[PDB]
């Protein structure tokens, strides 16, 4: 039985200057065979602690490892802002090595609420017998967020395929993009059309629509 | 300073042949055991297997079956070979020390039966072209394209600011994505607005005016 | 250092070596044993320009560097003298990176004449570890 790691949490938003601990936790034994990886986005993995708790010369001393057996946790004393991006752990103790599901460090800040846009299918797409309802979600904070559809009423989930951004450089919020696919003929049957979104920032979820019985 | 660099085929049909190189430069293949791995979409990684400094190997399970690591001593590289792959190998590549200390950029393999495809460019606009706040928020949406990537400006780039480009998706085989651009209301349509969208895999650029 | 018997079965057990890709903490305490007597600073020179170093004799030839060795390979890249230490740190992950190979502690002719095969618990079996 391959040996499975278990990260948590699996996401974790921190202000620059504080501390946090990742663990990680093995299905088997593993002795101090654990090794710590850090990957930003669009860069490959970095080694950062090996073996548990042992430190690699050229590496932060902010960072720091422990654990023994099963439990393993990764530390940073006091992360800094090139330290966000995914933790993953991995075992050497038995073959296959196999990876843990990642801990993702993400910028805290304020919470924002997104500003929603919703659009019907282009005149262009329709004479090519499509029909795509776009919904832009952006600049909210923080990621947690859930859109539905509503077509006449009723809930729609097939044909929607959505999209996110990785957290803004700009300014450390989150943007999502929501598209409803329909054939042209599906999106002539139906009138309303609406796109709504319940996020942390309000108990009543923002509403996006409109109506082909309309311009 | 020891150095990975990995090169190869970045389109695989399904039933096909992966085929991957990882060329070593400043030390020899022979001066440590090498190992591949891969990354799936969803943050998802696997050791697909290592082989030593003799020659020797060591293969995950789950691919015991159709995989295959090889080295060149003469040309300083090794070699990743693998089988039968179907669109669940689509990933990232990347081959690395054993000890983990070096890794190279990695490479995306795609596993697809798409043939090149220009995408279709869709204008999105406010519905009835109604504005209402301040600002104003347009769209473009790229749809139907193979391969990765298209370029997305607007503007010819002379409109830069308050832009979101999503990542593409795939939907029907085929790549989706859309860029938001918001500008304030006393922009448009006072002045014009355009989506540039080039898709060198097929030779073709398109402009399309919100 | 001069490790007693059970000292270094807690050590070895503490750098993880116990069950260490399917061996046991006995065969890497009878290996000691056989290799040095449990002794960090030994050291045996060899024919060829290489040496062996530490608690598990670690050749020169292709596991560690001492910058006098003829065809040094150096796979733990490591300098020889860190496995002479009394910290065993070094001496286990050069191990546990030789153990990778193929051939796993076969690359250990005393372990496969004195250890491979045998009753290795021994070894451990009366320590309070």
């Amino acid at each position: 039985m391959d040996i499975v790691l278990t990260q948590s949490p699996a996401t974790l938003s921190v202000t620059p200057g504080d501390s946090v601990s990742l663990s990680c936790r093995a299905s088997q034994s593993i002795s101090n065979n654990l090794h710590w990886y850090q990957q930003k986005s669009h860069e490959s993995p970095r080694l950062l602690i090996k073996y548990a708790s042992q430190s690699i010369s050229g590496i932060p001393s902010r960072f720091s490892g422990s654990g023994s057996g099963t439990d393993f946790t990764l530390s940073i004393n006091s992360v800094e802002t090139e330290d966000f991006g995914m933790y993953f752990c991995q075992q050497s103790n038995s073959w296959p090595y196999t990876f843990g599901g990642g801990t993702k460090l993400e910028i805290k800040r304020a919470d924002a609420a997104p500003t929603v846009s919703i659009f019907p299918p282009s005149s262009e797409q329709l004479t090519s017998g499509g029909a795509s309802v776009v919904c832009f979600l952006n600049n909210f904070y923080p990621k947690d967020i859930n859109v539905k559809w509503k077509i006449d009423g009723s809930e729609r989930q097939n044909g929607v395929l959505n999209s996110w951004t990785d957290q803004d450089s700009k300014d450390s919020t989150y943007s999502m993009s929501s598209t409803l696919t329909l054939t042209k003929d599906e999106y002539e049957r139906h009138n309303s059309y609406t796109c709504e979104a319940t996020h942390k920032t309000s108990t009543s979820p923002i509403v996006k629509s409109f109506n082909r019985n309309e311009c | 300073e020891v150095q990975l660099q990995e090169s190869g085929p970045s389109l695989v049909k399904p039933s096909q042949t992966l085929s991957l190189t990882c060329s070593v430069t400043g030390d020899s293949v022979t001066s440590d055991l090498w190992s591949w791995i891969r990354k799936f979409p969803g943050n998802k990684l696997e050791y697909m297997g290592y082989i030593s400094y003799s020659g020797s190997t060591y293969y995950h399970p789950s691919l015991k079956s159709r995989i295959s690591i090889t080295r060149d001593t003469s040309k300083n590289q090794y070699y990743l070979q693998l089988n039968s792959v179907t669109t669940e190998d689509t990933a990232t590549y990347y081959c690395a020390s054993w000890g983990g200390d070096v890794w190279g950029a990695g490479t995306t393999v795609t596993v697809s039966s798409a043939k090149t495809t220009a995408p279709s460019v869709y204008p999105l606009a406010p519905v009835c072209g109604d504005t209402t706040g301040s600002s104003v928020t347009l769209g473009c949406l790229v749809k139907g394209y193979f391969p990765e990537p298209v370029t997305l400006t607007w503007n010819s780039g002379s409109l830069s600011s308050g832009v979101h480009t999503f990542p593409a998706v795939l939907q029907s085989d085929l790549y989706t994505l859309s860029s938001s651009v918001t500008v304030t209301s006393s922009t448009w349509p006072s002045q014009s607005i355009t989506c540039n969208v080039a898709h060198p895999a097929s030779s073709t650029k398109v402009d399309k005016k919100i | 250092k001069v490790f007693g018997r059970c000292e270094l079965a807690a050590a070895m057990k503490r750098h993880g070596l116990d069950n260490y890709r399917g061996y046991s903490l006995g065969n890497w305490v009878c290996a000691a044993k056989f290799e040095s007597n449990f002794n960090t600073q030994a050291t045996n020179r060899n024919t060829d320009g290489s040496t062996d170093y530490g608690i598990l004799q670690i050749n020169s030839r292709w596991w560690c560097n001492d910058g006098r060795t003829p065809g040094s390979r150096n796979l733990c890249n490591i300098p020889c003298s860190a496995l002479l230490s009394s910290d065993i740190t070094a001496s286990v992950n050069c191990a546990k990176k030789i153990v990778s190979d193929g051939n796993g502690m076969n690359a250990w002719v005393a372990w496969r004449n004195r250890c491979k095969g045998t009753d290795v618990q021994a070894w451990i079996r009366g320590c309070r570890l």
